[PDB]
């Protein structure tokens, strides 16, 4: 088929029982008539038949695609987004704004993170993403705004509002771990939003809505690591942040047994515990030495080579060290 | 642990034509080498080695805790023998670190010195007993630097989708990150992130090694910039006083590789704490 | 504005580059599907009629697309009106236009009634003709075809005068069309009105100023010739034939050279006897080496289709002295042509007539440099071994087959290999076995593995011949020589003939000589040999006896399948499942 | 000195020992009935000069060069 | 009727490696490679004739004088070796010794009749080199002398080796 | 779950072209394949080598017959499967089948024809459209060729490429480190490897053709004696003999595609390698065609 085979046919749609069609329509009507419209409204149904999973939408369909599909969809229901509200909306110009905003906040996400360089038209998407991108930053608070404040309303194609709040909840908090990583008192949000939708997920349990599981997941437990509000890698974090140091002792000789914690872990650990003795605090030498000894011992029973530091630290052996 | 009659025969083989035209090469290639040496005892004339090179390092031997001091002046020769020994300098070899263009016109010296690193286990020990000694790390930024590009081409090069798919490569990469950061070539953010190379596909590890090249360039890994503080009698870098010293970039694309793999760094994440 | 499916969807479709314009084109179907019958037969038509800028790439494409219509146009009454954009399509200057338009329109026909097309066909190919255009006149011509089956005499008439205004025309590419739709058109016109009309035409064409018209006049001579075989034919295509024989042009003389066998057989033997053959004569001898190439071709067919009367008589007086010339010439592709065909008269010149004159020209072509004259002379050897027999065969032509067992090109050894059966299949053990037997086990170590191959299925049809008797005094111990070898490929040969042997050998011959050797060759380093040794074991396993199956071949399958490559491991297990 | 012209068929002290029985063989072969192939690349992909040199037919009825146009 | 007359340095020096991966040497046929590419472009210029000299010893020095074929002078270009001295002075005395050769039998140098810019046969000597010093086998000489020891016959009237119509370039090839 | 891939490549030897998803889920398969391979494949002996096929189907069946079958004749191709040639696309799904069905008995290196670009302008693009009315075939298959060995070492002293040397390459070490999945480029490494032409010159030389660079003796002395080699198989340029020794037999081009643009009629060769490494040259004429 084709835009024209689809224009004609009122019930093509109806007969495929796609995300590329959507982005061929949206392709052919890129350029700015009834034709135009045909297509948008076809798009949007389209789209509406999948029971709108931005789950499925966000991997194909491009940025800049979903922004004018989502932006037409703005158009045809409402009328900033922020100084307007008015949450008590009728439910399609609801769940339109929600999911718009949703979708702003999981670009936002989606372009911190970092993509496989293509190593060998591209110009122009480059560009208009850019822009877009740029001015999503510039608003980003506003769509921070408005889902926060949507997500204290459960007013209510009606949805379910215990999962229109896990999804929309978890979009806030995996926006806020993005921020996090510059002002870190945003974490904590970030983890009430989290505890939220873990709660609510296993409450009910919805399907259309599906949660990564494994993501939500690791977002819980670096939460739970980051701000506290147990497995010996958190009990060797709180018992470093705490001032405490013997756990960390005992824990690594248990550790030569039960051969749990990451080698690189320990190493840094001891690296970090050499550079807090360098800036001062006599007390912590034994605790070096002790610490060392057991990465020593780690070391050769996992057949690896002894460190210079366990080689300088037995320069002037002493009774107490052997 | 380093790495590594005629005519009679002839005619009996033969029929009454050669059939084959020649003979490339002097015939066959040989059965290549082979290598039979118990690891432990490697491990054992390695650390008579390194104790040696330590006693020999060290000021001659209070607290009864605590080890001497590891002299700077003798950990810069073990570097520039180390630098001599494994690439001969001078195409690049001021302590500058260059644009991460310029690695692609040395790679040759890169691979040379991937491949003595590859060969000579050792060379990482003797790395770490440098870095043991502050300062003199600095002076054996070359061999840093190649062998940072050539673990940079390897990931770039790499079609797999885990580091567990190029082993020595995995280790090469952490152990290399871990005597910089062991050096304080880099801050301890910086430094925590050969953590998470296991877990990580190619590509976010070239990233991150690549904001170790770009931490370096910004920085620079000077011995000036380490200064004598005499309360202990040894050296100190002390990244804050140079502005920036958490590596604000570096540390922001690292929390992005993170992120994105949150379902599996999820336990990693309390190693990269600016504060 | 744009939701009006004809103009605002295909102009704004077209508008596109090449590949969308190409898409857009073959979805005219489903535009015409999605609306009614009625919408399409009044609208759609007149938009192909206009925007004439579409460029070549689109033009066969819609004229296919306009060929497949027969019930999307309304039915077979209004199919008639997709006879105009199609014929003004027909108008363009490429050539792939015209032809396809011709095809499509003429399939449409099958829809079309007497009147229907009596009231547009005819008119259509009047105003075609009339078109101030070549290449509506060369549309005319090639639609003017189909409508003879169908009109009745009073148009038929005007259908015959409107041809012969197109065969006086002027502008010469006019003139080639429609002599090249004169033979096409030769086969359906009644032959009365063909003397009336197209023999004045089909002659003064003949003798065009131009080259290609000529060309074609030759073409159509068979078409005008196959019919009207009274006195007619004597002075029908006589003036043409006579003077296209030694023509100036150079083509001419090429394009009635390589036609003269359907000619000959369609007006009987005795008149191209008589007739025709001077013009046969000198044409063997002509300037060029073209035409001489282009006619040798057809002496086998031209001398079997012709009188017993006199067959021998005519070819010794006339075929022969050229012939002479012919071997002897400077050119390869002459002679190339020559030697396919002229050794085929063996039968029809006789046997003592082949002993005293064709073996000499068959040994002439033996020794020619080019080779491919010596592989078209070794390629039918088998009807002079039918006609002549072993004895003379094996006394005069056999030395020059030894010295082509062992030439340059491989095709030629490959032919040889072929009749090394045959011949032994008619010659003695003890002459065969001293002379030739060695030489068939020289191809087993050949470089090329077409001989290789081809000289082992030589081998089973001798052992399937002679017997194992034979085939263990000389064949094996020679084989079992070149299984040692260090080179892979002549273990590679060792296994294949182990193969094809084995089948025709005996199951105790080949559980007590041929199995051991294949024993030996699982543990060699080279997977090829062991995959191979694989899937010998499972060619003969159902031959050989099969209490030593189980005893010995079943061991070394349960090692192959242990094998480190892939190969030798799948080749492995498939033999041991189908052995069972 | 290369290009020296070798003169391993005409001369038997060119024979290197390693290859003296497989050359004994093919200039024996090639002494009955029964070096080559090592021109100058430059005169290599030459079709105007080898089609010269060659008989004719029967007659009819981004980057820079790639060969043969 | 112009003269290209091309002086490569052959000197050892030119052997040494640029970041190109390439010899000073290897760059200096493809600059000759370059500026016949781009003089080429010029219709006017399809008439011309180009000459190769090297340093090396005399009968060596020239590869191709007059009366030799665009493709022998190809041909000596691509098999140059760098494996001389920089004899620069007495590769400039043969450069001049080569154009300057044909004057006196042609008349092209009026000698006591006047200077005729209308009577000339033009050429220019581009010399591709390095910066490298000077080297004979005595050692290095360190300024660019022009050896005086065997003369052309009617050397004597004009007291220099080049000429009127006749231009030096040099391409002092200082790729790091 | 291999027995389509045998029809397949019988169906393909009747020069018979697969579907579209055929070709699709080929490409899948050799994609796979090929992602394992290093940049310099080690071949073992016995091998056959092979040169330039550019599309010309029968003449790659008359090698067939040559050399032998596939699975009982080991091959290397090395490189420029396509363009210049009628049948282009069934010659490269040939050789792309059998590198599916036989991966450690046929290995198939990459040419400079086997990229968008050259592919785009010379006419495989053409031929796919033509064959398929998509480009979708051509995308699959060049998306392909990105996969491809650039070299092939046969027991560490052959060295089997397409192109030449490089001034920026000196070792195999180097190309082995490359970045191979990506286009060929217009300048660097990967380029001068499938680009550069040996000739009787000196150092290097700016080639001829806009890529890679021109290579005399020395160059090849140096590179084979560097890298532990006696011999660069090599198939890049036409040859005339099928087969020519260059650079004091350092260097043999061996040229596969014979009466190579259907008008040059040049002889072809393949040079096989037996169990010893003793090489021995089979020159074939052209198949018969109409
Ligand atoms: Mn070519
Ligand atoms: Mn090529």
């Amino acid at each position: 088929t084709c835009w024209f085979e689809f224009l004609l046919e009122e019930s093509l749609l109806e007969k495929h029982l796609p995300v590329q069609l959507i982005v061929q329509f949206l392709e052919q009507a890129s350029k700015p008539n009834k034709r135009n419209r045909i297509l948008k409204l076809l798009a949007l149904k389209v789209a509406a038949h999948l029971k709108w999973d931005l789950d499925i939408l966000e991997k194909s369909l491009s940025v800049p695609v979903l922004n004018m599909l989502l932006n037409e969809l703005l158009c045809i229901s409402k009328v900033k987004h922020v100084d307007m509200d008015l949450a008590t909306l009728p439910p399609t110009t609801a769940m339109a704004v929600l999911l718009y905003n949703r979708w702003a906040i999981r670009t936002i996400v989606q372009s911190s993170f970092p993509v496989k360089q293509a190593k060998p038209q591209m110009q122009q998407e480059k560009e208009l993403t850019e822009n877009i991108l740029k001015v999503l930053k510039e608003q980003a608070a506003d769509s921070i705004l408005v889902l926060e404040a949507a997500l204290k309303l459960n007013k209510d194609l009606k949805v379910k509002t215990e999962e229109m709040q896990c999804q929309v909840c978890y979009d806030l908090g995996a926006a806020y771990f993005q921020q996090g990583s510059t002002n870190s008192a945003v974490y904590e949000n970030a983890r009430e939003k989290f505890f939220r939708t873990k709660e609510l997920i296993a409450e009910i349990g919805s399907l259309s809505c599906t949660i990564d599981e494994k993501r939500l997941a690791g977002y819980c437990q670096a939460c739970d690591v980051l701000v506290p509000s147990l497995t010996p890698y958190s009990q060797v974090h709180i018992c470093l942040r705490s001032g405490n140091y013997q756990e960390v002792i005992q824990i690594f000789i248990e550790d030569n047994l039960t051969l749990s914690l990451p080698v690189q872990f320990r190493q840094s650990v001891l690296r970090e515990l050499f550079k807090k003795a360098q800036q001062g605090n006599e007390a912590l030498d034994e605790i070096c030495f002790k610490v060392c000894a057991c990465n020593t011992v780690r070391d050769i029973l996992e057949g690896r080579t002894i460190s210079v530091q366990f080689n300088q630290l037995f320069l002037r052996p002493n009774k107490e060290k052997i | 642990g380093g790495q590594v009659a005629s005519l009679l025969d002839t005619n009996r083989r033969h029929i009454w034509s050669v059939f084959h035209a020649g003979v490339i090469g002097r015939g066959l290639k040989p059965p290549k080498f082979v290598q039979s040496r118990n690891q432990q005892e490697v491990i054992y004339n390695t650390q008579s080695l390194l104790s040696l090179l330590v006693h020999c390092c060290s000021a001659p031997g209070g607290e009864c805790w605590g080890a001497p001091i590891l002299s700077p002046e003798a950990a810069k020769a073990v570097a520039v023998t180390l630098v001599e020994s494994v690439c001969p300098d001078a195409a690049g070899a001021e302590l500058a670190w260059p644009p991460e263009e310029h690695a692609r016109a040395t790679v040759e010296r890169d691979l040379r010195i991937g491949r003595r690193f590859r060969e000579q286990p050792l060379l990482f020990e003797l790395l770490k007993l440098v870095a043991a000694a502050p300062p003199a790390l600095c002076y054996c930024s070359v061999l840093l630097r190649g062998l940072l590009a050539a673990l940079l081409g390897h990931w770039e090069a790499s079609r797999h989708p885990d580091t567990t798919h190029s082993p020595w490569h995995l280790e090469a990469s952490c152990t290399l990150v871990a005597v910089m950061a062991e050096g304080s070539l880099l801050p301890p953010a910086l430094g925590n992130m050969h953590e998470v190379f296991s877990q990580l596909a190619p590509f976010e590890v070239r990233l991150l090694l690549l904001s170790v090249w770009g931490f370096l360039r910004e920085h620079g890994p000077l011995p000036q910039k380490f200064i004598f503080q005499s309360e202990r009698g040894r050296f100190i870098r002390d990244f804050s006083r140079e502005g920036g010293g958490e590596g604000g970039p570096h540390l922001a694309v690292l929390h992005s590789v993170l992120h994105r793999n949150i379902d599996r760094l999820g336990l990693f994440s309390g190693r990269f704490q600016a504060p | 504005d744009s939701l009006y499916p004809i103009a605002v969807l295909i102009d704004e479709l077209r508008n596109e580059d090449v590949q969308l314009r190409l898409n857009s084109i073959k979805k005219l179907s489903t535009i015409a599907l999605a609306l009614g019958v009625e919408r399409t037969r009044s609208e759609l038509l007149p938009f192909l009629t206009d925007t004439i800028y579409d460029e070549d790439e689109v033009l066969l494409a819609l004229a296919e697309q306009l060929g497949t219509f027969t019930t999307l146009v309304g039915g077979p009454e209004y199919v008639h009106c997709l006879l105009p954009p199609l014929e003004s399509l027909a108008t363009v200057e490429e050539t792939v236009v015209r032809d396809k338009a011709v095809e499509s329109l003429r399939a449409i026909s099958h829809e079309h009634s007497p009147s229907d097309l009596e009231a547009h066909f005819v008119p259509l190919v009047k105003r075609l003709a009339g078109g101030d255009w070549f290449t509506s006149r060369t549309s005319a011509c090639g639609l003017f075809s189909v409508c003879y089956p169908r009109v009745s005499s009073a148009v038929k008439a005007e259908l015959r005068q409107y041809f012969r205004n197109l065969c006086s025309d002027d502008t010469p590419m006019v003139r080639r069309a429609a002599a090249s739709k004169l033979g096409e058109f030769a086969k359906v016109l009644e032959l009365d009105n063909v003397k009336s009309e197209i023999i004045p035409m089909f002659s003064n064409l003949a003798s065009d100023e131009q080259d290609s018209v000529r060309l074609l006049a030759v073409e159509a001579c068979v078409n005008i010739a196959q019919l009207l075989p009274q006195e007619d034919l004597e002075a029908l295509v006589m003036p043409t034939l006579r003077q296209a024989a030694e023509d100036k042009s150079w083509r001419v003389r090429y394009m009635v050279a390589d036609k003269f066998t359907e000619l000959q057989k369609a007006v009987g033997p005795e008149i191209t006897k008589t007739d025709l053959v001077p013009a046969f004569q000198n044409l063997m001898k002509d300037c060029e080496a073209e035409v001489r190439a282009a006619a040798s071709h057809k002496v086998k067919e031209f001398c079997e289709n012709l009188s017993a009367d006199c067959r021998e008589n005519v070819i010794m007086s006339q075929i022969l002295p050229c012939i002479k010339e012919l071997v002897s010439d400077a050119n390869q592709h002459v002679k190339s042509a020559l030697a396919s065909v002229i050794m085929g008269l063996s039968p029809i010149l006789g046997k003592d007539n082949t002993i005293e004159h064709l073996l000499p020209l068959f040994l002439a072509q033996l020794k020619d440099e080019c080779p491919e004259v010596r592989l078209n002379i070794i390629s039918n050897l088998d009807c002079v071994n039918e006609v002549i027999g072993i004895r003379q065969l094996s006394q005069s032509l056999l030395p020059a087959i030894v010295e082509l067992a062992e030439d340059a090109k491989w095709r030629v050894r490959l032919a040889i290999i072929e009749y090394m059966p045959l011949l032994a299949g008619q010659l003695g053990v003890e002459f065969f076995d001293e002379k030739l037997n060695s030489l068939c086990m020289a191809w087993l170590v050949d470089h090329v593995y077409a001989i290789r191959e081809a000289a082992t299925s030589n081998l089973k049809k001798l052992v399937e011949k002679f017997g194992k008797e034979w085939a263990h005094a000389t064949i094996i111990p020679k084989v079992l020589a070149m299984s040692g070898d260090p080179n892979y490929l002549h273990r590679m040969t060792t296994l294949f003939c182990i193969n094809v042997l084995s089948e025709v050998c005996g199951q105790d011959i080949t559980t007590k000589h041929m199995l051991p050797t294949v024993l030996r060759m699982a543990g060699d380093p080279v997977a090829n040999v062991r995959f191979n040794v694989a899937k010998s074991l499972q060619k003969i396993g159902p031959i050989l006896d099969n209490s030593t199956l189980q005893s010995e071949v079943k061991p070394i399958l349960e090692k192959l399948t242990q094998d480190q490559d892939v190969d030798v491991k799948y080749f492995a297990q498939e033999a041991l499942t189908v052995l069972s | 000195n290369k290009d020296l012209k070798p003169q391993t068929f005409r001369n038997a002290y060119d024979i290197p020992r390693r290859n003296l029985l497989d050359h004994l063989t093919r200039m024996r072969s090639n002494l009955l009935k029964s070096q080559v192939h090592s021109v100058p690349i430059a005169q290599m992909g030459n079709y105007q000069e080898y089609l010269k040199q060659v008989p004719s037919p029967l007659r009819e009825l981004g980057m820079m060069i790639d060969e043969a146009d | 009727m112009p003269i290209l007359l091309f002086l490569i340095d052959t000197s050892a020096s030119m052997n040494q490696r640029s970041h190109l991966g390439t010899t000073y040497l290897d760059t200096a046929k493809g600059a000759v490679e370059t500026f016949m590419k781009l003089r080429a472009r010029d219709p006017a210029s399809r008439g011309d004739r180009y000459m190769l000299v090297t340093f090396e010893e005399p009968p060596y020095a020239i590869k191709a004088g007059w009366k030799e074929n665009h493709a022998t002078f190809m041909n000596e270009l691509k098999n140059l070796q760098a494996e001389g001295l920089t004899t620069l002075g007495q590769s400039l005395r043969t450069a001049f010794d080569l154009l300057n050769l044909n004057r006196l039998v042609t008349g092209i140098d009026n000698y006591g009749q006047g200077r005729n810019p209308f009577f000339l046969e033009p050429a220019i000597i581009i010399t591709i080199t390095d910066g490298s010093k000077l080297t004979t086998t005595s050692g290095v000489q360190d300024e660019l002398h022009l050896p005086l020891n065997s003369p052309l016959p009617g050397s004597e009237l004009t007291k220099e080796p080049f000429r009127w119509d006749q231009r030096l370039f040099a391409l002092v090839l200082r790729l790091p | 779950f291999t027995k389509e891939l045998d029809q397949w490549i019988e169906q393909l030897n009747e020069c018979k072209q697969l579907s579209e998803s055929q070709v699709k889920s080929l490409c899948e398969k050799a994609k796979e394949i090929l992602t394992k391979e290093s940049n310099v494949q080690e071949v073992r002996c016995p091998v056959t080598v092979c040169g330039d096929v550019h599309g010309q189907f029968h003449d790659l069946m008359e090698l067939f017959r040559i050399g032998g079958k596939s699975p009982d004749t080991n091959y290397l191709f090395m490189g420029d499967y396509v363009n210049r040639g009628y049948y282009s696309v069934e010659t490269v799904t040939l050789l792309v089948a059998l590198k599916v069905r036989y991966r450690e008995r046929i290995t198939i290196l990459r040419g400079n024809h086997e990229s968008r670009q050259i592919t785009q302008v010379y006419g495989f693009y053409d031929e796919c459209l033509r064959k398929y009315g998509n480009a979708n075939v051509w995308k699959y298959f060049t998306d392909l060729f990105d996969y491809l060995p650039l070299t092939a070492l046969v027991d560490g002293q052959i060295f089997c490429l397409h192109g030449g040397l490089s001034p920026s390459i000196d070792t195999l070490d180097h190309i082995r480190a490359l970045d191979r999945l990506q286009e060929v480029p217009h300048e660097g490494p990967m380029c001068d490897l499938l680009w550069s032409d040996p000739d009787d010159r000196g150092g290097w030389g700016i080639s001829p053709r806009g890529a890679g660079y021109t290579f005399g003796q020395d160059i090849s002395e140096t590179f084979n004696h560097a890298n532990g080699l006696t011999l660069v198989s090599r198939a890049h340029q036409l040859v005339m003999e099928g087969y020519n020794w260059c650079h004091d037999r350092n260097v043999v081009t061996i040229f596969s595609a014979p009466n190579y643009c259907y008008r040059c009629g040049n002889q072809a060769a393949i040079m096989e390698l037996d169990d010893t490494l003793k090489y021995s040259f089979l020159q074939f004429d052209p198949a018969p065609r109409r």
